[PDB]
RNA sequence: UUGGCGGAAAGGCCUUGGGUGCUUGCUGGCGAAUUGCAAUGUCAUUUUGCGUGGGGAUAAAUCAUUUGUAUACGACUUAGA
RNA sequence: GCCCUGAAAAUGGAUGGCGCUCAAGCGUGUUACCUAUACUCUACCGUCAGGGUUGAUAUGAUGCCCUGACGAGUAGGCAGGCGUGGAGGUCAGUGACGAAGCCUAGACCGUAAGGUCGGGUCGAACGGCCUCUAGUGCAGAUCUUGGUGGUAGUAGCAAAUA
RNA sequence: GGAAUACUGCCAGCUGGGACUGAGGACUGCGACGUAAGUCAAGGAUGCUGGCAUAAUGGUUAUAUGCCGCCCGUCUUGAAA
RNA sequence: GAAAUUGUUGAAAGGGAAGGGCAUUUGAUCAGACAUGG
């Protein structure tokens, strides 16, 4: 209607890392409303999409989407680990990501 | 058109360029193992270039297969080509660089008629 | 100094042999997937089952030397859920791990299985 | 000769597959999906729409109506994992559903006059029931959307 | 959630406000801090003063011009603490600091915008009673900040207009709840409370 | 301290106008010419 | 469209006045499919170039020359329709 | 006990850094959590070991197949390989319809040494396999010779009156 | 006096969500469900549906971004020195 | 007619060196895969 959103807002925070060494193959995601690993278990398995713009066209459109799935839970604050088909650009840190409602077990 | 085979897995696609062949022009990229006593590459300190070792070896099943799946065979003439008649789904024929343009139309012709894949058709080929 | 240990329960032994149970045949670490493997080897002692092995272990008894020696040493993962301590190499009585924790070996070994 | 001929070469005989043991068992369904249960479509063409579950089909999808005269959705396959099952339901007692099956939707444009009646048929039962409980027509008529503050790990549906 | 968050610096605690703001930026949250002169620091004025003088002590010997730069104003005293908690010599951090603004007083765009508070950086909630704490602006002025009175002078003026704005705003919410009376007893009322509204 | 507005008198001595020019002799001396219209309009823009 | 208020970076805030479009406050009549069981999606927002339709305006500066309140060279400062 | 005095050094400066005061300090307790080339499971490369198998029906018994364990490394040892000049043998090998060389932010193969191909430039020779043989592999040696840079349009081109 | 409850422990108790993996390639094994015909999750993934050739996808290369990475060679107990 | 080194043109980058490793966005560039009734 005035709002078409079928997904939960998100943020790409960091790769998985130790103090001095990171692992681009996994990404840590902050999800709106998810404050505890309890809550984040609901979004485990869900599909995420990073949406970005370009110059060239794919089909009629300059908009492209990177796809990945929520994998496990991260820490005590409701962060979530995730893995995308291709790793996220790492400029993407602090950029919005989209956590969908499917696959749905409701 | 070739024996089915599992997914080819290359395990290290990058080149293993010799250390510092980026630094001094006199140093060719052809790999060379660092013998030096202090060398950070030899001692494998974090952040340096990774060296060739045996663990990188290709799967014995997918080794030597080209993206098509044919282990390729070098062919200098039609007699060479015809070694591949039974093994058409195994191997593939690569015309040598020095074979002239006449015999290339000739070798191609027999390879087609024989059902053998030429890796490098459109060889010295006019128009 | 280098080990933690204690007194294993029936389960702990059973689940250790069922999941991780292997045996030694001319070197050759061999999983016990069939009592035939056991009987082929421990049969001269009796012990044709996998629970015959388990029995001969927990009850100790006459052939425990060879019944236990038949068993390959158990390769275990790190404790799922941590070691419970901050620092392992203080004794169980003081700081945890590294020693004879008696019955508490079961909670640990089971989490390492 | 350029290269020297191999001493071996392999067999070009393709090998027969080993005989596999995997049975195809019937699919257990989420307890939340009992025919008559309203659904929320999370993906695809019709995403956002509120629909009505009709039958579990044997290709594993879900029969769907919504019905057409309300939200515009026709009788449709949909996948169980792309749906949220809401806790509101309509009574399905008066819907045939028997004919509709896998090969019904088999790919054989002009909409087949068969289908166009079938929707008029099926939905004629639905709406009459949907009419029975107030505001449900408006409900299925609307689209589902997430609003600021909505938390799907909290929201009941 | 929200594009930009205005934080009222007053009665907050420098290091803890800095810590929460830094993560926001690194996580993409645009931030603006207002009334940085009413920000606080634990410890009594003398201490947090002498502390500054040590900072003041350090400069590149051969050229004081390339040495550590000692910024007096409260917003800058704040930004230092914040920039110290961001990895600012890299591109990421640079970008993140671009997401931040800091002002003493509360300047026009933000003066009519809603301002929030960061409880875990808040002084009264955090510090134990009886512990002494410094007010940033007063310390900032003792090290040579020149703008304190002007900020205060304009702050007093702003507080007048904001008072009158709130006077109208309240009086309207009166006349909104006044006319809400009849519907408070209406049928749609009981309808709504049934579901919790 | 910030400069809010500047208001100029209607007629500027040529000695001042000389100061605004690097090459005065060949310049067309457009001076304050359009600014003086603010007086010519009776008031207002100067007074405001 | 009428008025006010706003100089902290006010460039926004309150207001009159009519015109016009919608309104889910409520009651009707139609449409939606086959985009085929998800991959596809609303177009936002920055600069810049072609263009058309009318509005408005009609400069300097550098070089060379020149002064010595200046000057290693640049720079500085004067002078010349 | 904690804190305070005791408690003086030279560039400006370091609980790692910001900064923290019912701590983001000190003592103590209890849980959750983070991540090593380590541990567990699996795929793949190699090494070592044990077992089966030309009873065969082609194309390798130095094979083919099954199984288990293992993998740090200087000086150093050994192995299996890559590459260059020449030599016997062989492909009745390549080639003026273009050999060799060279150039290719082009392709493929090999863990690697390396191998192969396309395109360009080129002009008269050259390669595969089996063996033989060495004046056989370069980044250094203030190495040798030859060529070329930055320094740099810079130091300078101001004694001997014009 | 009769329970309840905590705590520790066992069940070859029943179930929901997520993740990675699918090595092998006719049959030979050990089994389980069977009154039986036979069926199976029992010595390693199959079934189904869809999507892609102005191309999905994969290689290279340049640039960007996160984290990381001191000059080799040499002697030396110890060299980026 | 190689290299050092240099001119022009084209492309890209550039806040007190540069070059390297992993990963990915972006661009450029290459590819292997299409025959079954008309
Ligand atoms: N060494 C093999 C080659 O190396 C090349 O890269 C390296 C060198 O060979 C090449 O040399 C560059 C050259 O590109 C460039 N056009 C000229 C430059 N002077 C050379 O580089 C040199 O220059 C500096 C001074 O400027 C010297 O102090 C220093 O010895 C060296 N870096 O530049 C790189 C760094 O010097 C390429 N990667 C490739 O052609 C090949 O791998
Ligand atoms: N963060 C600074 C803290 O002080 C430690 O270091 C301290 C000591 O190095 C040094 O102490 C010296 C003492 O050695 C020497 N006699 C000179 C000087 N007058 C003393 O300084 C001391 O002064 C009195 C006690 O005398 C104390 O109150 C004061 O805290 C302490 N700084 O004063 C330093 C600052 O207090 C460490 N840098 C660090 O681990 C600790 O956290
Ligand atoms: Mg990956
Ligand atoms: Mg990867
Ligand atoms: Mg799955
Ligand atoms: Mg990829
Ligand atoms: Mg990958
Ligand atoms: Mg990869
Ligand atoms: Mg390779
Ligand atoms: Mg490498
Ligand atoms: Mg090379
Ligand atoms: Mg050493
Ligand atoms: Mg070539
Ligand atoms: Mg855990
Ligand atoms: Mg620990
Ligand atoms: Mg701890
Ligand atoms: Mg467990
Ligand atoms: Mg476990
Ligand atoms: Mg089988
Ligand atoms: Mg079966
Ligand atoms: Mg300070
Ligand atoms: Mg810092
Ligand atoms: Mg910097
Ligand atoms: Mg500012
Ligand atoms: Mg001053
Ligand atoms: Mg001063
Ligand atoms: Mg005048
Ligand atoms: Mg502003
Ligand atoms: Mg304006
Ligand atoms: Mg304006
Ligand atoms: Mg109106
Ligand atoms: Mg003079
Ligand atoms: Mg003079
Ligand atoms: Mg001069
Ligand atoms: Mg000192
Ligand atoms: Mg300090
Ligand atoms: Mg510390
Ligand atoms: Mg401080
Ligand atoms: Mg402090
Ligand atoms: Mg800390
Ligand atoms: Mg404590
Ligand atoms: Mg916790
Ligand atoms: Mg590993
Ligand atoms: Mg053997
Ligand atoms: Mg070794
Ligand atoms: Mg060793
Ligand atoms: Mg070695
Ligand atoms: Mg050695
Ligand atoms: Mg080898
Ligand atoms: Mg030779
Ligand atoms: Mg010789
Ligand atoms: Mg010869
Ligand atoms: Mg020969
Ligand atoms: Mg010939
Ligand atoms: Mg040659
Ligand atoms: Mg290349
Ligand atoms: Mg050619
Ligand atoms: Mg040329
Ligand atoms: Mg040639
Ligand atoms: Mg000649
Ligand atoms: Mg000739
Ligand atoms: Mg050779
Ligand atoms: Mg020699
Ligand atoms: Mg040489
Ligand atoms: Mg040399
Ligand atoms: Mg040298
Ligand atoms: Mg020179
Ligand atoms: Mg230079
Ligand atoms: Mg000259
Ligand atoms: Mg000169
Ligand atoms: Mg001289
Ligand atoms: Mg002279
Ligand atoms: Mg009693
Ligand atoms: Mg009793
Ligand atoms: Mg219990
Ligand atoms: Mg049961
Ligand atoms: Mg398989
Ligand atoms: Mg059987
Ligand atoms: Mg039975
Ligand atoms: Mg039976
Ligand atoms: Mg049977
Ligand atoms: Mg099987
Ligand atoms: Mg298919
Ligand atoms: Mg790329
Ligand atoms: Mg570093
Ligand atoms: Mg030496
Ligand atoms: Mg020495
Ligand atoms: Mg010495
Ligand atoms: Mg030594
Ligand atoms: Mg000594
Ligand atoms: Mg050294
Ligand atoms: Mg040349
Ligand atoms: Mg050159
Ligand atoms: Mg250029
Ligand atoms: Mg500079
Ligand atoms: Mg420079
Ligand atoms: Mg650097």
């Amino acid at each position: 209607a005035e709002s078409h959103r079928l997904y939960v807002k998100g943020k790409h925070l960091s790769y998985q890392r130790s103090k001095r060494v990171n692992n681009p193959n996994v990404s840590l995601i902050k999800i709106e409303g998810v404050a505890t690993p309890q809550d984040a278990q609901f979004y485990l398995g869900k599909r995420i999409a990073y949406v970005y713009r370009a110059s060239k066209e794919v089909r009629g459109s300059k908009i492209r989407v990177m796809w990945g799935k929520v994998t496990r839970t991260h820490g005590n604050s409701g962060v979530v680990r995730a893995t995308f088909r291709n790793n996220l650009p790492a400029k993407t840190f602090g950029a919005s990501v989209r956590i969908f409602l499917y696959p749905s077990n409701i | 058109a070739s024996l089915p085979h599992p997914k080819i897995v290359k395990k290290h696609t990058k080149k293993f360029k010799r250390h510092h062949s980026d630094r001094y022009h006199r140093v060719a990229e052809n790999w060379r193992k660092q013998k030096g006593i202090d060398s950070v590459v030899r001692r494998r300190f974090r952040g340096n270039i990774s060296q060739p070792k045996i663990g990188y070896g290709s799967n014995k099943k997918t080794k030597f297969l080209s993206p098509s799946g044919h282990k390729t065979f070098l062919v200098a003439n039609v007699k060479d080509l015809e070694t591949l008649t039974m093994h058409t789904k195994t191997y593939a024929a690569e015309i040598a660089h020095n074979i002239s343009a006449k015999n290339r139309v000739v070798i191609l012709a027999r390879a087609k008629a024989l059902g053998i894949k030429v890796t490098n058709p459109k060889g010295r080929l006019a128009l | 100094p280098y080990v933690a240990y204690g007194y294993p329960s029936y389960s702990t032994i059973r689940q250790l042999v069922y999941k991780r149970g292997f045996g030694k045949i001319n070197k050759q670490r061999v999983p016990l997937s069939d009592n035939a493997i056991i009987e082929a080897n421990l049969g001269k002692y009796g012990i044709l089952s996998i629970d015959d092995l388990i029995h001969e272990i927990i009850t100790v008894g006459p052939h425990f030397k060879q019944a236990n020696n038949f068993l390959w040493p158990f390769k275990l993962s790190n404790p799922s859920g941590g070691w419970g301590v901050p620092r392992k190499f203080k004794h169980f009585i003081q700081g945890g791990s590294f020693g004879n924790r008696e019955e508490f070996i079961n909670k640990l070994v089971k989490s390492m299985n | 000769s350029a290269q020297k001929a191999p001493k071996w070469y392999p067999s070009e005989d393709v090998a027969a597959l080993k005989k596999t043991r995997k049975a195809a068992r019937p699919q257990k369904l989420r307890a939340s999906l009992v025919p008559g249960t309203v659904l929320i479509l999370l993906a695809g063409r019709f995403r956002g729409k509120r629909v009505v579950y009709l039958k579990h089909l044997e290709d594993n999808t879900l029969l769907i109506s919504g019905p057409f005269k309300v939200n515009g959705v026709p009788l449709r396959r949909v996948n169980a994992r792309y749906v949220i099952a809401t806790s509101t339901k309509v009574s399905v007692e008066g819907v045939n559903v028997e004919k509709f099956n896998v090969e019904y939707f088999a790919k054989e444009k002009e909409i087949k006059a068969e289908r166009v009646e079938d929707q008029k048929v099926v939905d004629k039962a639905l709406i009459a029931e949907i009419k029975k409980t107030p505001l449900l027509k408006q409900y299925l008529s609307a689209s589902f959307s997430l609003k600021n503050g909505d938390k799907p790990h909290m929201l009941k549906f | 959630v929200e594009p930009v968050v205005v934080i009222d610096g007053k009665g907050h605690l420098v290091g803890r406000l800095a810590s929460v703001v830094a993560k926001q930026l690194l996580n993409g949250q645009k931030i603006v801090v207002v009334r940085a002169e009413e920000l606080n620091i634990s410890g009594e004025f003398f201490r947090n003063k002498l502390k500054y003088h040590d900072f003041l002590r350090k400069a590149t010997a051969f050229n004081k011009t390339r040495g550590p730069f000692h910024f007096r104003a409260p917003s800058r005293i704040f930004y230092k603490a914040l920039r110290g908690m961001v990895s600012h010599k890299t591109a990421r951090g640079k970008a993140a600091l671009e997401r931040l603004k800091v002002f003493e007083g509360i300047p026009p765009p933000y003066d009519k915008k809603k301002r929030v508070v960061v409880p875990q950086a808040l002084r009264v909630l955090r510090l134990k009673p009886g512990r002494k704490y410094t007010t940033l602006g007063k310390l900032s002025t003792s090290v040579g900040w020149k703008y304190e009175d002007v900020v205060a002078k304009l702050e007093a003026k702003r507080k007048v207009s904001s008072a009158e704005y709130y006077a109208k705003k309240r009086a309207f919410t009166k006349k909104v709840a006044s006319a809400n009376a009849t519907a408070a007893e209406s049928d749609v009322a009981k309808q709504l409370a049934a579901l919790g509204y | 301290l910030r400069s809010l507005t500047t208001v100029w008198a209607e007629h500027l001595s040529d000695e001042v106008k000389r100061r605004f020019y690097k090459n005065w002799y060949k310049s067309k001396k457009k001076a304050f010419t359009k600014y003086s219209a603010k007086y010519a309009q009776d008031g207002a823009g100067i007074e405001r």
